[PDB]
RNA sequence: GGCGUCUGGGGGGAACGCGGGGAAGUGAAACAUCUCAGUACCCGUAGGAAGAGAAAACAAAAUGUGAUUCCGUGAGUAGUGG
RNA sequence: UCCGGCUCUACCUGGCUGGAGGGCAGUGAGAAAAUGUUGUGGUUAGCGGAAAUGGCUUGGGAUGGCCUGCCGUAGACGGUGAGAGCCCGGUACGUGAAAACCCGACGUCUGUCUUGAUGGUGUUCCCGAGUAGCAGCGGGCCCGUGGAAUCUGCUGUGAAUCUGCCGGGACCACCCGGUAAGCCUGAAUACUUCCCAGUGACCGAUAGCGGAUUAGUACCGUGAGGGAAUGGUGAAAAGUACCCCGGGAGGGGAGUGAAAGAGUACCUGAAACCGUGCGCUUACAAUCCGUCAGAGCCCUCGACGUGUCGUGGGGUGAUGGCGUGCCU
């Protein structure tokens, strides 16, 4: 169990979190998260790319000329492979790249990169980034800074938490994700992990029980 | 494109940056202007012959419309509700241009 | 049948629907049954979708389901086949 | 609820229909044609939109490097003389409709129930006809006629109306399910000629559409039809004024340009192919055109004198030895 010290804006502490052992004390295993993070980028990417085969491209139908007695390359059609402006043979075609990756193979992963993050003393938690209702980002600036002065961060923040997410949308290296939404790519990517009280509670409580 | 004819602006970037000039012309399709006193060339005119000195067209972007104060300026607007109009301000000082 | 008068049609369109007609190269290491395939093509037709639809249905002794359509399984199984 | 006239006629009893309160629905499959009022509801044009002329250095040019500020609900993307949140178009975030069209909503309006419903008893009539069923020849169902059910086409034959009829894989009996030969029905579903906004571990001019340029154009064919090739000067055209040779083309001075090894035959400018200059070699010689020795000449790097050696490097090679292309 890890006690993770929350803070405010004010820089006033407020309380603690119990990390639970489960959660957060995994040890990391690298070849698990690296097939998961593989998953995840085929996934993203998307197979729009094609080419026209020899029967696709447009004419070619007719034998250009006598199978004998011209003297040149027997031919069949005028858009065979080996011609100039003919079809491509073994080209690519649309595809799509997302793979199954069961779901404790998955979750085994967030758990190994997040337990990573607890053992250096990278999981903050905040009670919220801002005052309410005034988004205002150097404000938010200003209190990352105080937490963590690496470049990249990662801002696990409720859904209904608006403020706070448009707050800290225009910085350069911070990147905001719902606790539901959480995933082993983004949390790897990530030198912190800067949780919301409402959020860090949340995803506890949803695998803890 | 805020920037109109008989303008006065400022030359921002280029081998003449700093020179002040009065806008001759406007070509708000390629969002270029001419500046009197900006940007001269030197045209082989053939008739006789001459070799002349003519301003060749700054973009646009290269150029800030001096406050009446006297400073480079970004132009902002106001709505007049009387008459629905919509004057160009000056962000400095806000003064109309 | 002839008049006079009112309203309609006719043609076009890339794909998708529905109802008809319907091959051969090919595989069978030949070939006619069979496959290719109700595919290619042709015909008549609409619509923004169409077709189907309110049990003369499944089911198997369970006091079960309860119109149609469309996905996943059942299953490349029960079967069928010079 | 009330009233009236009919139930041949008038009179007291049971029904039919019209006209006035009350509900109930409506552009729908359940009937149809309209008519107004409204909705910061939507579409078809747009507008606003924070912050550096910052200093120093390289430069033709700063958007490059170093150092200071500033905005950020805006550090998406492009452009501007080279990598721009603070120069421009914009973005975040807001605002905008006279008119037309589309969605709703409230009413005029339309139709229907109230002359009507609730629950009980024992019999006759009705419940879709040339249909169902059967037979002959076919189609199609996992099922190629097989023991071949269900569905269906053509030709004949051709029934019942509820203890009726059809299904429960020939068929028969029992049980079970259903009530054919009448008709409408949205949502779940397939598509993209076209229009709007985007995305790409897609192509980048022999690729990607056949088509970045006259493109289904040129051109071929009588016709159906077949069907190409061609992108890049520069930051700006400042596209070379003027003089000289020349009929011109073209060139040499001089200029623009950072560059003319950017001059509208224009970014970078390879190979085949074609020359010009220089060093070595070759006109008594049998040569898969090399290879291993190798005299001479020429160039280079060192140390030592005039030129002479060396843990040297290069180019040519007189002469000797060996030697029968590559792929199928």
């Amino acid at each position: 169990t890890l006690k993770v010290d929350v803070k405010t804006p004010a820089g006033k502490t407020d309380g603690s979190v119990e990390l639970p052992a489960e959660l957060f004390d995994v040890e990391p295993n690298i070849a698990l998260m690296h097939q998961v993070v593989t998953a995840q980028l085929a996934a993203k990417r998307q197979g729009t790319h094609s080419t026209k085969t020899r029967g696709e491209v447009s004419g070619g139908g007719k034998k250009p000329y006598r199978q004998k007695g011209t003297g040149r390359a027997r031919q069949g059609s005028t858009r065979a492979p080996q011609f100039t402006g003919g079809g491509t043979v073994h080209g690519p075609k649309p595809r799509d790249y997302s793979q199954r990756t069961p779901k404790k193979m998955i979750a085994a992963a967030l758990r190994g990169a997040l337990s990573d993050r607890a053992r250096n003393d990278r999981i903050h938690a905040v009670t919220e980034l801002v005052e309410g209702q005034t988004p205002s980002t150097k404000s938010a600036k200003t209190f990352l800074g105080t937490l963590t002065e690496n470049k990249k961060v990662l801002v696990v923040i409720g859904r209904t938490d608006e403020v706070g997410a448009k707050s800290v949308r225009n910085l350069p290296g911070v990147h905001v994700i719902s606790p539901d939404q959480l995933n082993t790519y983004d949390v790897l990517n990530a030198d912190d992990v800067v949780f919301s009280v409402e959020a860090l509670n949340a995803y506890i409580s949803a695998n803890s029980k | 494109m805020k920037v109109h004819k008989g303008d006065t602006v400022l030359v921002i970037s280029g081998k003449d940056k700093g020179a002040k000039g009065k806008v001759l012309v406007a070509y708000p399709d390629r969002n270029k202007v001419l500046v009197e006193g900006v940007n001269r060339i030197k045209k082989h005119t053939a008739v006789s012959g001459g070799i002349v000195t003519q301003e060749a067209p700054i973009h646009v972007s290269n150029v800030m419309v001096v406050d009446s104060d006297g400073k480079p300026t970004r132009v902002g607007y106001r709505i007049d509700d009387e008459t629905g109009k919509k004057v160009r301000i000056a962000k400095t000082n806000g003064k109309d241009i």
